[PDB]
Parts: structure tokens; C-alpha cells; sequence
């Protein structure tokens, strides 16, 4: 609704949204894995609960932001500084936190 | 290839053809009527080359024209094909018709022709050693005590390659007979000569006795004459004689 | 009529040629020999084993019938781009051949196949000219030509020293010397292979899916056109005047069992005085013979205008029969159908008359009809003798 | 590169003399209605000089 992109129809499919029932375990751990050619997962427990709400966003950031420099020869595909990968989850998050 | 040294070389001979190599123009019905037409026809009462064989061996590389008549007085297939082109080797590109035992295959390619092409039930040929780029391809049923008359009349205009044909159980015999259209190809090629081809049978070799006849069609009128059924059974050479 | 042709606002007693009678047919017939033909497709669009793009393979395509009218039953894809014509329905030109090229490329260099475009497939692997004439057609083979450990059998070119010719193909694998040094045939530094594998994996996005890519090329050379198109035909109709075309022969009339026999190889047939009267159909092979349609001369029979304003009519050599019914406009004549039934229609020799009465006396004649008849203004009505 | 020129490609029949059609709908190629959504079997008329 901002003006990004939509998103891939396989990431809808290859990302784990909800706890598994059985005969596998994960290490409950909210990450956000940039496969490599145009792939991109999520990988977290999500539950009903505005933390969870919170991190899903955090965690979209990311994706937004690791797919927004896929155009880049392998050695460009990261951040200019350490510190613009982790802002651009927390903007989104605090804009979708307002009480309006 | 082979090359077989026992040629015995005699001048080709010379005889006359009376009313032989009519055709029909075109693909219209004309019923009881006089039609004059212009085109090319072998002229009324004119030379044609005589070759024949039996041992009497040869294959010259006759001069292609504005078209050929070619006829054939023969038991048993000994002539089978043609090849058609005009440096008859691999540099131009050259079209080859050959009669099988069971279909007529026609095809235009860049052959590599041997000096003396032939075959020799046999199933063994010494025409060319590869075709190297081949552009048109076709398949076909055949189109094959003196008693084998075949008449064919072989026509090149506007990249159009015709063949009329006619066949009689029987020199040249008199009477009149019309050659209906038999083959049409969009081959769209030059042909400037041409050159027979014989199929040999090893008992060194035994060949039985057969005749062949060449001539040149030269542009003419002539006035033809069609039945009630649409058939050509008389025609008149307007530049013969003054009767004419 | 009368009056217009005379140039006057006055008649006197005769008869006058006016004008004249036609048919106008109705609907079209469009016969042609049946379409069997078949184009050597089905082969090279559903292959099951394709060639890499530095070997693209290639079909030549000649003496067959183009049929382009089945791709809708292609896959979901959205490539079929065109270039030289349009692809709305102008497949009915003739060309003597068509060069087919198929390979396989990444998801994301469809639109390098394309004149004018640079890039890596464009420059080391297929080069297109820029006048080519034809199209791309690209669908997706996302299920068929990955693997999950990876589908290493497709592969290209990296490094060429120089660009490619417009349709060259080169499978030289010669080691690319980047250096200044000689390789002496080793791959050590500044030498590396020009060939590189894709690695296909179903996991990927749609940028690098492989897919499936063939370009027709079209050409129109000095040798006879063969490669055409799908010829489609209406149904015939027979005992009506209509138009028709039978293999480029155009014309109108009526059509109708014939008793002539033609020769194997004849097709049409002429009469006298050389027109056409006779046809063959070519899916099914019988005679049709051709007839006009009907059509004649008009004469007005008058007395003065300064008697009354009552006309005859006369049809010159039409059969009463055939004489107009007409619906709205099948008649050349300007509609005044004047009636048939009730106004006394009369057969002579010569044609026929309508509106006159036919009376069983004799006198001298006083506008002459024709073959002995003769009409007159007398009683008051307008007689013929 | 200036997209400001557009023109014609599609058109059910050939046009009269001195006639002027700015119709923007979606030519039907196929059978099926393109229901004002361009497409497969469904392309814009007018295309650019560019
Ligand atoms: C053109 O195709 C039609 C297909 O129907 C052919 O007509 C059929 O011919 C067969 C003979 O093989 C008959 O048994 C059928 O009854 C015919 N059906 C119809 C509807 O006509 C026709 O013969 C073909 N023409 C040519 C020249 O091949
Ligand atoms: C054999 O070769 C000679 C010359 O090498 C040639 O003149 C001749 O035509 C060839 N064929 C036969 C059957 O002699
Ligand atoms: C045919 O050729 C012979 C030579 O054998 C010649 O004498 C004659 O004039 C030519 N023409 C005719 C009509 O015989
Ligand atoms: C037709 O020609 C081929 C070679 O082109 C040959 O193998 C085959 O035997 C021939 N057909 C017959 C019936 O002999
Ligand atoms: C094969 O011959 C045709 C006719 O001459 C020609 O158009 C074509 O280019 C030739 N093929 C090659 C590969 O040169
Ligand atoms: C055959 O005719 C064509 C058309 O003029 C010409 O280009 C070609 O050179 C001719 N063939 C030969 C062998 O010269
Ligand atoms: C022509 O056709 C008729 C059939 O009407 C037939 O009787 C006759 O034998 C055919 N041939 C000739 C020469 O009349
Ligand atoms: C490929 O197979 C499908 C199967 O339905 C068919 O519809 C299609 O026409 C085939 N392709 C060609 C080029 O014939
Ligand atoms: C006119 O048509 C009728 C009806 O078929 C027919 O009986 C008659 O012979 C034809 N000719 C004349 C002169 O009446
Ligand atoms: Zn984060």
C-alpha cells in the first residue's frame, strides 16, 4: 500500500508461518534467509499476539530490503554501513504500531 | 565409380520425325473444336538424333534448349532416369531424377557426377559420391521384340520444371498421339544441359538392344483439332508448307 | 422511363427500348481443394529434448501449409512477440521457406531476443539483424527442464573475444587468454573456459525458470512461394445466382449438374466463343456447369400522351416463367414491378408481354410486336392481335 | 527517447477517405470478450514511435 512490490508467488510457499506438528523441530529463532537467485524465506513460529505482529513486520523489512538489490554483481549485495539493515524493519514497525 | 574401356563408338545416327510431340498447352476442356495456339513445338517432318545401344555404349552430355523431346523404343527399362543442370557438378546445382524399382525420385541438390553414371535384380548405382545441400525432394509413383514407346517432353520456364509423358505398346512409327501433362516442379532453377542415364545388368556385361531419339522444340503455331470427349487427335503446322 | 429516355414531357404511339433486365445475385462461395497439408510442426514445439543456446538448433520449414492456429493450446505464456508483420490474423502470405530456431534460456533473457538489444545471450550466443522478419514465441518449462540437484546439461558462453555475426553459430572451445601470455593450453591464470552450465533448480524465482524459446524466421526469395496457409472454403449452392470463386477462377452465374466429360487433368471448360462454362470442384471431383444469370431488354408499347397514360411491356426473349418476383432489389430495372398474375401476361416469340389483353380477332396492324403480333388502343384498354 | 506519438495497428475494417477514429477499446482479437483488460488475445490499438 506504500508502493512496493508484491511478492512471489514461491515465497508464499516455501516460507514456514506456523509451528510444525510433528517429526520436525526448529530452533525457534525468527530469521529472514536470502537463499541466493531470487529466493527469500522467512522463517519464524508466528503467533496471535501484536509481538508477533511486530516481528513479522520487522522480518518483511528485511525482505523488502534484501530482494530490493538483487540487480548487483554478487559483491554490492549488501549494506553501504552495518546499521541500514536493522532500520529498515523498525520504521515499518513503528508506522503500523499507530494507534491509526 | 567404375570405368569400363570397352566403348565401340559409331556416329550418332539421323531420322526423320513425322507428327510426333504434340502436347496440351493447358489444363482447358475444348469440345469439337479448332483452337490455334502458339508455343513451343518440335516442328512436323524434322531431324532428331538416333543413339542406340545393345556392345554399343553411349552417354553424351547433350545441349539443353528451349525444350527437349525425348523418346524411347525399349523393352525391359534398360534407360531409367535423367539429370539436369548446367555445369553438372558440385560448384551449380543440379536436379536428378531417378526411377526405383517401385517410385520416381526427384531431387535438386549439388551432386558430384561421375564421368559415366549408371546402375547395375540389381540394386547398386554409380551416379554421384554425395549430395551436398539439397533444396527439394519428391517421391512419387514411377513414371516407367521392340514393344515400349515412351515419349517425354521436358520444359524449364519462369523457375517451373514440366514433364509431359506419353506411353504406346507398339523408325519412329506414323500417326498422331497427344502427350498429357504428367509432372509440374517449383524447382525455380537454371538448366542449360542434360545427360541420360542407363541401368547395366553384370551376367563382363550383357545389355539387350534398345533405341532412343532426341529433339529440339523451337517456338511455332500450330492449329489443333478437339474431339467431342476433349481429346487432341489432329493438328496442322502453319509454317510447313503453303497447302499449310 | 420512356420519357426520360426520349429527353421530352410527350410520348407519341410506338414502342421504345428503355432499358434492361438483370438478376443481381446474392451470397458468395469461396471453394478450395481440401487443406492437407501439414506443416512439420509438433516437432519442434512439443520436443522433449532441446539444445543449448551457444548450439541452437535449426529446422528448415518448406512445402507444407502453415497452420498457425493451434498455439492457443499452448501453454499459459506470454511471449509472442512479432516483428516484421502483425500477428492479428495475417498469416495468409506467402513465403518459399521458414528457418525455425529453437534453445532454452534463462527466465530473465527472454527479452534479449530481440534486434537491437545487447547483453550476454545477444552478443556471444544469438545475434538477430535488424531488418529480421518474424517472431519470438518464449514459454516457461519451469516443471520439465529443472532439477532439484540441479540441471548442469544447459549451458552458454561467457567470454568471445569478439561479438557475433547476425545468425552465426560457433562451438569453438578454445580457452579465452585474458592476459598477455600465451595458455599453452592450460587453465591457469587469466585463462578460463568460455562455457558456463546454467544449473536449473525448481527453487528458483521466475527470473531464472528456464524457458523455452523459438524464433520464425521468414523468407521471401525469387523462387516460387510454398509455404502459405490455411485455405478456407463456404458450402455450394446450386440452381442460384451467385458469385464464386473455384481456385482463383471469380465469376458469378448459376450452377448445375453437368453431363460433360472431362479429361483427368482438365479443370475448367470454355465454349465457342472461349468463356467459361464449365468448372470442377476441387475437394469433390465432379463437373458444374456454368450458366448466366437471367438478363434481357425492356420495350415500353404506348399509345400518345395525348390519348392516356397506359403502357405495355415487353420482356425481349425471356421466358414468362423467369419473369421478375422480385423481394427487394434483385432487378436492375428501377422498381416499378408492374403485376404479373392479374395484368394478362401473354407469351409471343417475342418474349413476353404484360398488359395487354390477347383477343382472338384480326386487324391491320398498328404497332408492331413482332412474328405476326401487332397491339392496339381500342374498346378503352390496350389489345394485342 | 520521446513516446509521445501514438498510432493504429488494429482495426476490424480498412477506413474511409478523410475519417478520423480515436476509439481507444480494446480490439477482440479472440473470441472471448477481453472485458476491457488487455492481455492474451487482448492488445492495446494504438503503439508508439518511440
Ligand atoms: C476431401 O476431404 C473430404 C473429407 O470428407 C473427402 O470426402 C470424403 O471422401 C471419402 C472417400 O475417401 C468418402 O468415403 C466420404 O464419404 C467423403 N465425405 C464427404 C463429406 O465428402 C474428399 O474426398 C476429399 N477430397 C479429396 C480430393 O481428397
Ligand atoms: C574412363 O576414363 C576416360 C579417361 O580417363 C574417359 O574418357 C571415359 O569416358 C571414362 N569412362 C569409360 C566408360 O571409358
Ligand atoms: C537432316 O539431316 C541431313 C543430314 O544427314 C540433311 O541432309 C537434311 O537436309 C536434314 N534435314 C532434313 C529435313 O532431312
Ligand atoms: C528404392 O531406392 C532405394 C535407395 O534409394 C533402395 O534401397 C530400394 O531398394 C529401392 N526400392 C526398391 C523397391 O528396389
Ligand atoms: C542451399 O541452396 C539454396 C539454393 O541455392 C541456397 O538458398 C542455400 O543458401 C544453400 N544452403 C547453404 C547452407 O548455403
Ligand atoms: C542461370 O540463370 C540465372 C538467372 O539469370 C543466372 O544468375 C545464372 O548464372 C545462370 N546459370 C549459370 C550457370 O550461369
Ligand atoms: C467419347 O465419348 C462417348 C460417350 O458419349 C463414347 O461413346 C466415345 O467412345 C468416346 N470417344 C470417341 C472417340 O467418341
Ligand atoms: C502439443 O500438444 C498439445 C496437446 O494438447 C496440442 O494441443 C498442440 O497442438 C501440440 N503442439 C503442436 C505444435 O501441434
Ligand atoms: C418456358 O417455360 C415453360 C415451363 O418450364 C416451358 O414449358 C416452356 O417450354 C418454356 N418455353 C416457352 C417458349 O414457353
Ligand atoms: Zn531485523
Amino acid at each position: 500500500s506504500v508502493g512496493l512490490p508484491h511478492m512471489t508467488q514461491g515465497f508464499w510457499a516455501n516460507s514456514m508461518l506456523t509451528e510444525p506438528a510433528d517429526g520436525r523441530k526448529v530452533v525457534c529463532h525468527p530469521t529472514a534467509w536470502d537463499l541466493g537467485h531470487g529466493d527469500f524465506r522467512i522463517k519464524m513460529c508466528t503467533k496471535v499476539t501484536m509481538d508477533n505482529f511486530l516481528t513479522a513486520h520487522h522480518e518483511m523489512g528485511h525482505i523488502q530490503y534484501d530482494m530490493a538489490y538483487a540487480r548487483q554483481p554478487f559483491l554490492l549485495r549488501n549494506g553501504a554501513n552495518e546499521g541500514f539493515h536493522e532500520a529498515v524493519g523498525e520504521i515499518m514497525s513503528l508506522s503500523a504500531a499507530t494507534p491509526k | 565409380c567404375v570405368n569400363l574401356t570397352t566403348r565401340t563408338q559409331l556416329p550418332p545416327a539421323y531420322t526423320n520425325s513425322f507428327t510426333r510431340g504434340v502436347y496440351y498447352p493447358d489444363k482447358v476442356f475444348r469440345s469439337s473444336v479448332l483452337h490455334s495456339t502458339q508455343d513451343l513445338f518440335l516442328p512436323f517432318f524434322s531431324n532428331v538424333t538416333w543413339f542406340h545401344v545393345i556392345k554399343r555404349f553411349d552417354n553424351p552430355v547433350l545441349p539443353f534448349n528451349d525444350g527437349v523431346y525425348f523418346a524411347s523404343i525399349e523393352k525391359s527399362n534398360i534407360i531409367r532416369g535423367w539429370i539436369f543442370g548446367t555445369t553438372l557438378d558440385s560448384k551449380t546445382q543440379s536436379l536428378l531424377i531417378v526411377n526405383n524399382a517401385t517410385n520416381v525420385v526427384i531431387k535438386v541438390c549439388e551432386f558430384q557426377f561421375c564421368n559415366d553414371p549408371f546402375l547395375d535384380m540389381e540394386s547398386e548405382f554409380r551416379v554421384y559420391s554425395s549430395a551436398n545441400n539439397c533444396t527439394f525432394e519428391y517421391v512419387s509413383q514411377p513414371f516407367l521384340n521392340f514393344k515400349n514407346l515412351r515419349e517425354f517432353v521436358f520444359k524449364n520456364i519462369d523457375g517451373y520444371f514440366k514433364i509431359y509423358s506419353k506411353h504406346t505398346p507398339i523408325d519412329l512409327p506414323q500417326g498422331f498421339s497427344a502427350l498429357e501433362p504428367l509432372v509440374d516442379l517449383p524447382i525455380g532453377i537454371n538448366i542449360t544441359r542434360f545427360q541420360t542415364l542407363l541401368a547395366l545388368h553384370r551376367s563382363g556385361w550383357t545389355a539387350g538392344a534398345a533405341a532412343y531419339y532426341v529433339g529440339y522444340l523451337q517456338p511455332r503455331t500450330f492449329l489443333l483439332k478437339y474431339n467431342e470427349n476433349g481429346t487432341i487427335t489432329d493438328a496442322v503446322d502453319c509454317a510447313l508448307d503453303p497447302l499449310s | 422511363e420512356t420519357k426520360c429516355t426520349l429527353k421530352s414531357f410527350t410520348v407519341e404511339k410506338g414502342i421504345y427500348q428503355t432499358s434492361n433486365f438483370r438478376v443481381q445475385p446474392t451470397e458468395s462461395i469461396v471453394r478450395f481443394p481440401n487443406i492437407t497439408n501439414l506443416c512439420p510442426f509438433d516437432e519442434v514445439f512439443n520436443a522433449t529434448r532441446f539444445a543449448s543456446v551457444y548450439a541452437w538448433n535449426r529446422k528448415r520449414i518448406s512445402n507444407c501449409v502453415a497452420d498457425y492456429s493451434v498455439l492457443y493450446n499452448l501453454a499459459p505464456f506470454f511471449t509472442f512477440k512479432c516483428y516484421g508483420v502483425s500477428p492479428t490474423k495475417l498469416n495468409d502470405l506467402c513465403f518459399t521457406n521458414v528457418y525455425a530456431d529453437s534453445f532454452v534460456i534463462r527466465g530473465d533473457e527472454v527479452r534479449q531476443i530481440a534486434p537491437g538489444q545487447t547483453g550476454n545471450i545477444a552478443d556471444y550466443n544469438y545475434k538477430l539483424p535488424d531488418d529480421f522478419t518474424g517472431c519470438v514465441i518464449a514459454w516457461n518449462s519451469n516443471k520439465l527442464d529443472s532439477k532439484v540437484s540441479g540441471n548442469y546439461n544447459y549451458l552458454y558462453r561467457l567470454f568471445r573475444k569478439s561479438n557475433l555475426k547476425p545468425f552465426e553459430r560457433d562451438i569453438s572451445t578454445e580457452i579465452y587468454q585474458a592476459g598477455n601470455k600465451p595458455c599453452n593450453g592450460v587453465a591457469g591464470f587469466n585463462c578460463y573456459f568460455p562455457l558456463r552450465s546454467y544449473s536449473f533448480r525448481p527453487t528458483y524465482g521466475v527470473g531464472h525458470q528456464p524457458y523455452r524459446v523459438v524464433v520464425l524466421s521468414f523468407e521471401l526469395l525469387h523462387a516460387p512461394a510454398t509455404v502459405c496457409g490455411p485455405k478456407k472454403s463456404t458450402n455450394l449452392v446450386k440452381n442460384k445466382c451467385v458469385n464464386f470463386n473455384f481456385n482463383g477462377l471469380k465469376g458469378t452465374g448459376v450452377l448445375t449438374e453437368s453431363n460433360k466429360k472431362f479429361l483427368p487433368f482438365q479443370q475448367f471448360g470454355r465454349d465457342i466463343a472461349d468463356t467459361t462454362d464449365a468448372v470442377r470442384d476441387p475437394q469433390t471431383l465432379e463437373i458444374l456447369d456454368i450458366t448466366p444469370c437471367s438478363f434481357g431488354g425492356v420495350s415500353v408499347i404506348t399509345p400518345g400522351t395525348n390519348t392516356s397514360n397506359q403502357v405495355a411491356v415487353l420482356y425481349q426473349g425471356v421466358n414468362c416463367t423467369e419473369v421478375p418476383v422480385a423481394i427487394h432489389a434483385d432487378q436492375l430495372t428501377p422498381t416499378w414491378r408492374v403485376y404479373s398474375t392479374g395484368s394478362n401476361v401473354f407469351q409471343t416469340r417475342a418474349g413476353c408481354l404484360i398488359g395487354a389483353e390477347y383477343v382472338n380477332n384480326s386487324y391491320e396492324c398498328d404497332i408492331p410486336i413482332g412474328a405476326g403480333i401487332c397491339a392496339s388502343y381500342q374498346t378503352q384498354s390496350i389489345i394485342a392481335y
